[PDB]
């Protein structure tokens, strides 16, 4: 903890193929995402 | 910006790569910037003694 | 106030847990110590960064899990870490760690009588103390000649030892003449309910 | 690191006491912080204070407004201050080394607590009127008939403790020194042993050096066999 400013993100987008599809992380800082509305998403 | 950052190669196109934050390695600090506050006070009494005037 | 268990059981071999729950641990790391009885209380989990010992965080807990109990780490454990407001620090409880299968001892009695110098000084004393027995709990009997005493006795609380077992002391304090006077002093220590006996006397080199 | 606390361990009540530390045998001890940690006879260890280098004391709640901690850089020997005594606060004082840990630079702070890591040896600190009692020492002499063993019979003092060595240091292996009786007159005693067959009881120097701190003395004496 000692918080923290970013987030240990996670989301849904597309591959190399239509049909399937791909999740995949990344970091943000807290600056550059916002909330919107079960956990804060 | 003491950080090695991972440059993940995301494929969502084909063709169009999107990089995503890969991993940050190990102990976390942010950005900043060393001044040193010898020259950072040697130009502000210049110029405030431009002001009295 | 921090929340530990004041103590905590396990038997010869297996793990065991420790929880120290509460409200800050949700927001600071926690760190450990080992004081036996009267011991420097030893550092055992720390924040190197942001192995027998380790310590698992959940929420409103952080628990300690130690991983194989010889009797050597018989102790009171103490978890420690920092309110949320980065100014003071405070300790919990002391969770002293019980190790079962730990075997009986029968007493380990010695006795000294008044001293060459002692009885100048209006004082006749003996001194009876019981070394390394389990469980610690016994009763002595003091004596003269074959006669038992009740009073100028006094004794203390058993203290564990190294090997986690206990000693108990206990002493009587007479005048040159009351001791002296009697030709066999034997003080009796009942340990299981079985009881070992020392024997002394004036006359004896 | 020896934290050699340089004090009494005796004080009237309502009025105040001191304590030291001198921090000796070092080659980076101001990196962490300096802190005094409490424990009641049998009770739980409780935070009183800690000293980072520069003069960032922090104190236990209850207690910030009487208890302060100074520093004489210089020896170094940092000291701790307590006022309006009572007996609640009798027991044993750990100063202890909170301990620092960084990978970069002091003003961006990056750095955690390892903990306490270095606890001393201690001081019994007590609260009352009873006077400094130096202690009233025996030599208790052994049998003359292997094994065998001897000790040395602490009468008489206040207030707790004392403590011993055999022949100012060579005997160790296989001592024994047993609980005080704190007799109906207020002082108490007990006795040491230490272990010493039957082949040199009567060819080496066998002592036991008591040292009463409460009562500034170091009681040299001498122990021997019995006709």
């Amino acid at each position: 903890i000692t918080d923290g400013e970013l987030k240990n993100c996670s989301f849904n987008m597309t591959t190399e193929l239509r049909d399937k599809k791909q999740k995949v992380y990344s970091l943000f800082y807290r600056l550059d995402v916002v909330q919107i509305n079960s956990n804060k998403e | 910006r003491p950080n090695n950052n991972t440059r993940k190669s995301i494929r969502i196109g084909p063709g169009q790569a999107f990089y995503a934050t890969g991993d940050i390695i190990g102990d976390i600090r942010q950005a900043h910037c060393n001044v040193s506050k010898a020259t950072w006070n040697e130009t502000l009494g210049k110029v405030v003694k431009q002001l009295r005037k | 106030e921090l929340t530990q268990p004041p103590s905590v059981s396990v038997s010869p071999g297996q793990t065991a847990r420790i929880t120290c729950s509460g409200a800050p641990l949700t927001s600071r790391f926690t760190y450990w110590y080992r004081q036996k009885p009267g011991q420097a209380p030893v550092l055992i989990i720390s924040r190197s960064s942001q192995g027998r010992f380790s310590a698992s965080w959940s929420g409103t807990t952080v628990t300690l899990t130690i991983r194989g109990v010889q009797a050597d780490d018989e102790a009171d454990y103490y978890c420690q870490s920092s309110d949320t407001s980065d100014s003071y620090k405070m300790f919990g409880g002391g969770t002293k760690l019980t190790v079962l299968g730990q075997p009986a001892a029968a007493p380990s009695v010695t006795l000294f009588p008044p001293s060459s110098e002692e009885l100048q000084a209006n004082k006749a004393t003996l001194v009876c103390l019981i070394s390394d027995f389990y469980p610690g709990a016994v009763t002595v009997a003091w004596k003269a000649d074959s006669s038992p005493v009740k009073a100028g006795v006094e004794t203390t609380t058993p203290s564990k030892q190294s090997n986690n077992k206990y000693a108990a002391s206990s002493y009587l304090s007479l005048t040159p003449e009351q001791w002296k006077s009697h030709k066999s002093y034997s003080c009796q220590v009942t340990h299981e309910g079985s009881t070992v006996e020392k024997t002394v006397a004036p006359t004896e080199c | 690191v020896q934290l050699r606390e340089s004090g009494p361990g005796l004080v009237k009540p309502s009025e105040t006491l001191s304590l030291s530390c001198t921090v000796s045998q070092d080659s980076r001890p101001s990196d962490h912080s300096w802190t005094w940690v409490r424990q009641s006879p049998g009770k739980a260890l409780e935070w009183i204070g800690d000293i980072h280098y520069n003069g960032a004391t922090t104190y236990n709640p209850s207690l910030r407004s009487r208890v302060r901690i100074e520093l004489d850089q210089s020896i170094p020997r940092f000291s701790l201050k307590m006022t309006s005594m009572t007996a609640a606060d009798t027991g044993m004082y750990y100063c202890a080394r909170n301990a620092i840990r960084i990978y970069g630079v002091v003003a961006l702070g990056e750095w955690f607590h390892y903990g306490m890591d270095v606890w001393g040896q201690g001081t019994a600190v007590t609260v009352s009127s009873a006077s400094t009692k130096g202690p009233s020492v025996f030599p208790l002499a052994p049998s003359s008939k292997g094994t065998a063993a001897l000790g040395c019979l602490v009468k008489d003092y206040f207030p707790e403790p004392v403590t011993v060595s055999w022949n100012s240091g060579a005997l160790t292996s296989g001592v024994h020194t047993f609980p005080a009786v704190l007799q109906s007159s207020g002082l108490y005693s007990l006795s040491s042993v230490v272990t010493v067959p039957s082949s040199s009881l009567g060819t080496q120097t066998y002592i036991c050096n008591v040292n009463h701190k409460p009562s500034n003395t170091k009681v040299d004496k001498r122990v021997e066999p019995k006709s």
